[PDB]
RNA sequence: AAGGCGGCCCCCUGGACGAAGACUGACGCUCAGGUGCGAAAGCGUGGGGAGCAAACAGGAUUAGAUACCCUGGUAGUCCACGCCGUAAACGAUGUCGACUUGGAGGUUGUGCCCUUGAGGCGUGGCUUCCGGAGCUAACGCGUUAAGUCGACCGCCUGGGGAGUACGGCCGCAAGGUUAAAACUCAAAUGAAUUGACGGGGGCCCGCACAAGCGGUGGAGCAUGUGGUUUAAUUCGAUGCAA
RNA sequence: GCUGCAUGGCUGUCGUCAGCUCGUGUUGUGAAAUGUUGGGUUAAGUCCCGCAACGAGCGCAACCCUUAUCCUUUGUUGCCA
C-alpha cells in the first residue's frame, strides 16, 4: 500500500501502481467484510456454498474436457 | 500566513461522505473540504463527483500556504477515494507519496448487526 | 442494431464538383425537405469564398473543415449511478459529420442578411480560424480538459 | 508446475530466525503467503505460519507494512 | 464421545495413529435403571464493562407500524464459583462386528526401489467428491451404506387435543423430565410429475434503450372524454388494449 | 327496457410473438419424460451438428395481391421513331 515515486514516474502509472497494490493487500475487500457483523453459522454456510461451488466448477471443467459436442 | 511548502493531505472517504484534509508534517491541520460542503445532498455526496469538486476546494483554501508537495493519506472504502487523487493533481501538486492508510482491525470487538433492509 | 450490424450509407457525389462531403453538408443543412435551394445556397457560398480566397474554393473549405473537426467527444454514460463524460477518440465518419453540424448552426446564429451571406462568412472566418466554429472547438477542448479527470472512470 | 520448497532440503523445524524464507513468504504489506500461490506443502505451512509469528513477536519481522 | 476447540510462549494433562517385536490369554460387545459431560439464552453472589445489543426512548416509513431503516441505549455478552440440562444438540442416519466391483483428492504415518534428482512401486489411520451391483415410495445411499448380515439398546403406531393436564422426581425461579384421557375430522403426510405464479435468475429478439431528425406538454382553434350544469345535456367505450 | 357475469356471431390484446402437439420407439413402478434439450445459426421450433430418439402435423416459410426488369400477344377512347 505504501508506494514511493520513482525516477520517470507519471502520475498515471502512479495511480495505477497504487490501485494494483490496493487489490493484492486486499484492503478494500476486508474492510467491506467488517462493516458489518457476521455469524460463525453464516461464514461456515458461506464458505461449505463457496466451496461446493468451487468443487462443483472444478470437475465441470474436466466434464466438458471429457465430453464433445457437435 | 506561515509558508512551509511541504505538507500531506488525507483522503478519509466513508460510504456516505468523503473529507479532504491536507496538514503539515506533524499533523497541524492547514484545512479540510467536504462532499456536503460543496453543496450535494444525500447521495450526491456519496457520489465521486462531490469528492472530485471538494479537492479543489481544499487545495485552493491552502494556496495561501505556498504548498506544493505532499503526501496523501487514504483511508475509507467509500467511492471517491481515486477521484481526489487526480483532483489534487490537476490542481497542480507534485504527489511525493500515496499511502493507504486504512484501519483494518485483527478482529478486535464487534462490528454492528447486519441490516435487513 | 442489436442484431444485425451495417455499414454505412452511401451519397451520390457533389454533382458539380466531385465530392462526397459537399454533397452531405449540404443534405444535412436540407431542412423540411427542400433541397433545391440547399443546393443554391452551397454554390454561392463557395464561389465567394473562390474569390476572396485562392480560385481553388476546395482547399478553403478544407483548411476550414480541418481546423474544427473534432477528434475527441464527451459521451454521457451511467455504471455505478454516477454521471460520467467519457471522452472517447471518434472515427472520422464521425469525426467530419459533428464537425459540419456545428457549422450548420453557428451560421444560424449569425444572423448576416441572407443564409447564404452567413454561411459564407462562417466558412470565411473558420479559414482564418477566428471563427465561433473554432470558439465552439475551443470549448469542447476545454471540457474535454476537463474530462480527462472522467477518462479513467468506469467504462473507460 | 509448482513445488514445495522445504520439501528439497531436509527441514525438521521452520528455523524462527532465520529471515532468509521468511521474508520471500511475506507479502509487501506484512501479511504471509497462502499454500495456495507460493506452492508450499501444509506439513511445512503450519510450521511457517508459527515461526513468522515468533519472528514479528520478537521484531524481527513486521505485523504489518507501515509497523 | 458429543457440545465444541484459532495470536505466540511456558506449566500440568487426556486420547488417537504408525513401525518392529515382547507379554496377558476371551479379560469381549451392548446396556433398562444410575452416573458424568453437555451451544446459546437464562438464574444466584461478587467483580468487570471497550465494542455490540433484548428492553426502553426518540425520528422516519405506513391507512395504522407496539416492526423492518436511523440516532441512542440498560440487562446480557467478559471473569470466578454454583445452578439450569435445553437446541434444526442434524449426518434430521444408535453402538459394536463381519462381508461386498471401482476412480479422483485432502491429511498423517510408514517399507522400498540407479534412493542419482525438484522420480516411481507398496502399506496403514482419518477424511471429501463421483459412481457400480444392490437397496429405496422416490429423492437418493452406495466399503465412512440407507447393500448383505449377526448382538444388544432406544423408539413408532392417523391429523389435532398434546409433548398439554394431573401425579411423581429435579430446580432459587424460568422451567425440565415421565406422561394421558374425554372431544373432534376424514384425512394429515412424504417424494416426485405437469402447469401456473415469484416484489428468482441466465441468455436472445423488437424504434425497447442508445445515436439522430421532427414533435407533444407552452399559444390559438378543431375534436373526444371527465367534471359540472340543465328539462334533457341519449347510450356505450375507461392502463397499455377507453 | 335489464343481465356481455347465461350466450352465438364478431372484434381488441400480448403479437406475426415463435411457439402448440401427435404417432412409433426408448426411459420411468407411475403421473409422465424424451423427441421440443445442448454447440452454433436464423426474421423464425429457420437450418446444421451432436443427441434415444426416428418421423409427422398445426404454426414459420411457400402458394394469393401489388411494385421493381424483360419477352410475346391486341391497338382505341391510349402512343407518334
Ligand atoms: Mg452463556
Ligand atoms: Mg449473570
Ligand atoms: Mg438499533
Ligand atoms: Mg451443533
Ligand atoms: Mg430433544
Ligand atoms: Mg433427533
Ligand atoms: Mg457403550
Ligand atoms: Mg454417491
Ligand atoms: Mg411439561
Ligand atoms: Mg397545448
Ligand atoms: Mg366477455
Ligand atoms: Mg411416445
Ligand atoms: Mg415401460
Ligand atoms: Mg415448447
Ligand atoms: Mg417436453
Ligand atoms: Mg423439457
Ligand atoms: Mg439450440
Ligand atoms: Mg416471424
Ligand atoms: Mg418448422
Ligand atoms: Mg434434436
Ligand atoms: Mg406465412
Amino acid at each position: 500500500p505504501v508506494i514511493k515515486v520513482r525516477e520517470n514516474e507519471p502520475f498515471d502509472v502512479a495511480l495505477r501502481r497504487f490501485k494494483r497494490s490496493c487489490e493484492k493487500a486486499g484492503v478494500l475487500a476486508e474492510v467491506r467484510r467488517r462493516e458489518f457483523y457476521e455469524k460463525p453459522t453464516t461464514e461456515r454456510k458461506r464458505a461449505k456454498a463457496s466451496a461446493v461451488k468451487r468443487h462443483a466448477k472444478k470437475l465441470a471443467r474436466e466434464n466438458a474436457r471429457r465430453t464433445r459436442l457437435y | 500566513r506561515k509558508q512551509v511548502s511541504d505538507g500531506v493531505a488525507h483522503i478519509h472517504a466513508s460510504f456516505n461522505n468523503t473529507i479532504v484534509t491536507i496538514t503539515d508534517r506533524q499533523g497541524n491541520a492547514l484545512g479540510w473540504a467536504t462532499a456536503g460542503g460543496s453543496g450535494f445532498r444525500g447521495s450526491r455526496k456519496s457520489t465521486p463527483f462531490a469528492a472530485q469538486v471538494a479537492a479543489e476546494r481544499c487545495a485552493d483554501a491552502v494556496k495561501e500556504y505556498g504548498i506544493k508537495n505532499l503526501e496523501v493519506m487514504v483511508k475509507g472504502p467509500g467511492p471517491g477515494r481515486e477521484s481526489t487523487i487526480r483532483a489534487l493533481n490537476a490542481a497542480g501538486f507534485r504527489i511525493t507519496n500515496i499511502t493507504d492508510v486504512t484501519p483494518i482491525p485483527h478482529n478486535g470487538c464487534r462490528p454492528p448487526k447486519k441490516r435487513r433492509v | 442494431p442489436r442484431r444485425r450490424v451495417i455499414g454505412q450509407r452511401k451519397i451520390l457525389p457533389d454533382p458539380k464538383f466531385g465530392s462526397e462531403l459537399l454533397a452531405k453538408f449540404v443534405n444535412i443543412l436540407m431542412v423540411d425537405g427542400k433541397k433545391s435551394t440547399a443546393e443554391s445556397i452551397v454554390y454561392s457560398a463557395l464561389e465567394t469564398l473562390a474569390q476572396r480566397s485562392g480560385k481553388s474554393e476546395l482547399e478553403a473549405f478544407e483548411v476550414a473543415l480541418e481546423n474544427v473537426r473534432p477528434t475527441v467527444e464527451v459521451k454521457s454514460r451511467r455504471v455505478g449511478g454516477s454521471t460520467y463524460q467519457v471522452p472517447v477518440e471518434v472515427r472520422p465518419v464521425r469525426r467530419n459529420a459533428l464537425a459540419m453540424r456545428w457549422i450548420v448552426e453557428a451560421a444560424r446564429k449569425r444572423g448576416d442578411k441572407s443564409m447564404a451571406l452567413r454561411l459564407a462568412n462562417e466558412l470565411s472566418d473558420a479559414a482564418e480560424n477566428k471563427g465561433t466554429a473554432v470558439k465552439k472547438r475551443e470549448d469542447v477542448h476545454r471540457m474535454a480538459e476537463a474530462n480527462k479527470a472522467f477518462a479513467h472512470y468506469r467504462w473507460l | 508446475r509448482k513445488f514445495c520448497r522445504f520439501t528439497a532440503e531436509g527441514v525438521q523445524e521452520i528455523d524462527y530466525k532465520d529471515i532468509a524464507t521468511l521474508k520471500n513468504y511475506i507479502t509487501e504489506s506484512g501479511k504471509i503467503v497462502p499454500s495456495r500461490i507460493t506452492g508450499t506443502r501444509a506439513k511445512y505451512q503450519r510450521q511457517l505460519a508459527r515461526a513468522i509469528k515468533r519472528a514479528r513477536y520478537l521484531s524481527l519481522l513486521p505485523y504489518t507494512d507501515r509497523h
